[PDB]
C-alpha cells in the first residue's frame, strides 16, 4: 500500500569560500548525507538528534546533500578570489595562488 | 555533405557546432544531451531471503523403541533419546519408568513471504549506453533518443544522425553486485554452494521458482527436559537480517561522478564523463545560397565586459556594413569562449550585441558572422559570489592569451635579461677575437 | 538571524513594533483536504536556554 510519510524542516545554508555551514534543526532522528561530484568523492552520512551545526565542503566540482525525505540538493563554487588580476605584478602572483596555491 | 565532431558529456551543456561549405551559407546546429542511461548486462547467480524452521509434533513410544532414517530435505536433523516420561494435564503418559523413546527432527524451508522480499546476486559484464539529444536548426526542434554505441541511426529533417562509441570504457559496478528492492552494493558473495552459517547467503536457490535449496545453519537438537514434552533445538541467527543491519553504504551514496543510481532495471543515468565522436551526413535543403544572405565586410570587434563566472557574464559589441537586411549565424571559432545564441538579425544600421561566457582571465578568441571574421581579446574581473546553485556553463580554460598583462610582464622581462645576455655574449667575443687577432 | 538567539526582538516589553525573522514559507495543500501548511525554523530562545 501507499504510505504516508513527514518531510523534514528546511536547513538554514550560510556561503564561504568552498565551504557551506548548515543549521539543522531536527523534530525526529534524521538520515543526513552528502557527497562530491568529483572523481573520489568524500561520501558521508549519519543520524541526527538534536539541533547540530555542520561545515561541507564544496569543491569547484559539485556538492550534493541529501536532508530528511525532501529531494537531494546540489550546489557548485564559482572561481573567487581577492586581488585585482590586471594590476602590478604582485597583485597578479597572489590573485592567481588565490586559485591554484601549488601551481603558482 | 558529410560532417564529424565531438561533444562533452555533459547533461544540459550547449553545443554550438558550425558546419561550413564554399558556396553556402554558413550554419549553426544547437545540440544537447537532456539524459544518459548506462545499464549492464546481468546474469543472475541466486537470491537471498529469510527462512523458517519446520519442527513436527515429536514421536514418543511407550515400552519401545524407534529408530530414524535419513531423509533428502535441507539440513534435515533426526534424533532419538531414550528413558524419557513424557507429563501432560491428565497425568502420566506410558507404563514403562524407562523404556520409553522420543523420536525428534527439524529442517529448515524457505519463507513463505520471501517472493516478495529477497536479494539478488549478478555478475556485471560489459554495459551499453542509451541517451536523449535534442537538435536545434532553422524552424527544427526535436528530441530524440539514441544508442551510442556508433550503430543507430537517426534522421531529423532529412539529415542522418550517428552517435558514438563513447571515448572512455568506466562502468560504476564491479565484476559482482548485490540488488536488494532499490539499492544496488559493490561487494564480493560467497559462490553458490559455499554459504557460511550466520553471514549473507545461510540459504541459496539457483531462482525464485526453483525447488531446491542449500542451506546451512548448524541445527543440532538436545535432550529434552525431564518430564516435558517439547524439542529443543539452537541454530545461529538468519544471515539475512544480519546483512540488512550492517550492510554498510549503499552506492547510491557513493557513487563517483555524481551519477544516480536506478533499479528495474539497474542503471545509472547522468554520468558525467568522456566526450561523444558524432558523425552527420545533411541533404541540400538546408543550406543557403550566397546570393539570398547577406553580405557583411569590415567587421570589427570591440568588448564591452567581461567577468568570468558560471552564467554568461559576458557582453561584446559588434559592428558591420552590410547592404541587406537578415539573418545569420554568429559562431565562436574558440574553445576558450562559449556564445548564447546561435542565429542573430543584421540591418542597415550595423550595429549587433552578443553575450558569451568564458573562464580565463584574458580570453581571445576569433568570431564569424555570416561569412565575415574578427578577433576579440578582453580583460575581465572576478566575481564576488561564492556559492550558486547552478552548473557551470563554459569549459574550464585558465592559462591566459600572451596578450595578456601577467604574461606581457613576463615576456618584457625575459626579453630584457635576453637583450642582456646576448649583449654579454657579443662583448666576449668580441674581446676573444681582438685578442686571438694578435 | 533565524534559528539562535534574538530571532524576535522589541524595544521594550510593552512596546508596539517587533522585528521578526524565521523564514515562514508557506506550501500548497494536499489535493482534496482543507488545511494551510507552513515550515518555520524552530523558537531561538529555547535553543539558546
Ligand atoms: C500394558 O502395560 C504393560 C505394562 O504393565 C505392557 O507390558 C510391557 O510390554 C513391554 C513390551 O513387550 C515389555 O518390554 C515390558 O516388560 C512389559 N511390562 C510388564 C510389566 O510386563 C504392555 O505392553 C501394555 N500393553 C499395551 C497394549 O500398551
Ligand atoms: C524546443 O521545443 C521544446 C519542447 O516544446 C521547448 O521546450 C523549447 O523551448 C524549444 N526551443 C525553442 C528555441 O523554441
Amino acid at each position: 500500500i501507499t504510505c504516508r510519510v513527514p518531510m523534514a524542516r528546511e536547513p538554514t545554508v550560510i556561503h564561504g569560500k568552498r565551504e557551506v555551514t548548515l543549521h539543522l534543526h531536527p523534530d525526529h532522528p534524521t538520515l543526513f548525507s552528502y557527497r562530491t561530484l568529483g572523481e573520489d568523492p568524500q561520501y558521508h552520512e549519519e543520524w541526527v538528534t538534536a539541533a547540530v551545526e555542520r561545515t561541507i565542503p564544496v569543491p569547484v566540482d559539485g556538492m550534493e546533500y541529501h536532508w530528511g525525505n525532501n529531494d537531494p540538493v546540489r550546489l557548485w563554487s564559482q572561481l573567487t578570489t581577492e586581488g585585482k588580476p590586471h594590476g602590478w605584478p604582485h597583485q597578479i602572483v597572489q590573485y592567481y595562488y588565490g586559485l591554484y596555491p601549488a601551481a603558482t | 555533405y558529410e560532417h564529424s565532431t565531438v561533444m562533452p558529456n555533459v547533461v544540459g551543456f550547449p553545443y554550438k557546432a558550425h558546419i561550413e561549405r564554399p558556396g553556402y551559407s554558413p550554419l549553426t546546429l544547437q545540440m544537447q544531451v537532456v539524459e544518459t542511461s548506462l545499464e549492464p548486462t546481468l546474469n543472475l547467480e541466486y537470491i537471498t531471503c529469510e527462512y523458517k524452521t519446520v519442527v513436527p509434533s515429536p514421536y514418543v513410544k511407550c515400552c519401545g523403541a524407534s529408530e530414524c532414517s535419513t531423509k533428502e530435505k535441507p539440513d534435515y536433523q533426526c534424533k532419538v533419546y531414550t528413558g524419557v516420561y513424557p507429563f501432560m494435564w491428565g497425568g502420566a503418559y506410558c507404563f514403562c519408568d524407562s523404556e520409553n523413546t522420543q523420536l525428534s527432527e527439524a529442517y529448515v524451508d524457505r519463507s513463505d513471504v520471501c517472493r516478495h522480499d529477497h536479494a539478488s546476486a549478478y555478475k556485471a559484464h560489459t554495459a551499453s549506453l542509451k541517451a536523449k539529444v535534442r537538435v536545434m536548426y532553422g524552424n527544427v526542434n526535436q528530441t530524440v533518443d539514441v544508442y551510442v554505441n556508433g550503430d543507430h541511426a537517426v534522421t531529423i529533417g532529412g539529415t542522418q544522425f550517428i552517435f558514438g562509441p563513447l571515448s572512455s570504457a568506466w562502468t560504476p559496478f564491479d565484476n559482482k553486485i548485490v540488488v536488494y528492492k532499490d539499492e544496488v552494493f559493490n561487494q564480493d558473495f560467497p559462490p553458490y554452494g559455499s554459504g557460511q552459517p550466520g553471514r549473507f547467503g545461510d540459504i541459496q536457490s539457483r531462482t525464485v521458482e526453483s525447488n531446491d535449496l542449500y542451506a546451512n545453519t548448524a541445527l543440532k537438537l538436545a535432550r529434552p527436559s525431564p518430564g516435558m514434552v517439547h524439542v529443543p533445538y539452537t541454530q545461529t541467527p538468519s544471515g539475512f537480517k544480519y546483512w540488512l543491519k550492517e550492510k554498510g553504504t549503499a552506492l547510491n551514496t557513493k557513487a563517483p561522478f555524481g551519477c544516480q543510481i536506478k533499479t528495474n532495471p539497474v542503471r545509472a543515468m547522468n554520468c558525467a564523463v568522456g566526450n561523444i565522436p558524432v558523425s552527420m551526413n545533411l541533404p541540400d535543403s538546408a543550406f543557403t545560397r550566397i546570393v539570398e544572405a547577406p553580405t557583411i565586410i569590415d567587421l570589427t570587434c570591440t568588448v564591452a565586459t567581461c567577468t568570468h563566472s558560471s552564467d554568461f557574464g559576458g557582453v561584446l559589441t559588434l559592428t558591420y556594413k552590410t547592404d541587406k537586411n537578415g539573418d545569420c549565424s554568429v559562431h565562436s571559432h574558440s574553445n576558450v569562449a562559449t556564445l548564447q545564441e546561435a542565429t542573430a538579425k543584421v540591418k542597415t544600421a550595423g550595429k549587433v550585441t552578443l553575450h558569451f561566457s568564458t573562464a580565463s582571465a584574458s580570453p581571445s578568441f576569433v568570431v564569424s558572422l555570416c561569412s565575415a571574421r574578427a578577433t576579440c581579446s578582453a580583460s575581465c574581473e572576478p566575481p564576488k559570489d561564492h556559492i550558486v546553485p547552478y552548473a557551470a556553463s563554459h569549459s574550464n580554460v585558465v592559462f591566459p592569451d600572451m596578450s595578456g598583462t601577467a604574461l606581457s610582464w613576463v615576456q618584457k622581462i625575459s626579453g630584457g635579461l635576453g637583450a642582456f645576455a646576448i649583449g654579454a655574449i657579443l662583448v666576449l667575443v668580441v674581446v676573444t677575437c681582438i685578442g686571438l687577432r694578435r
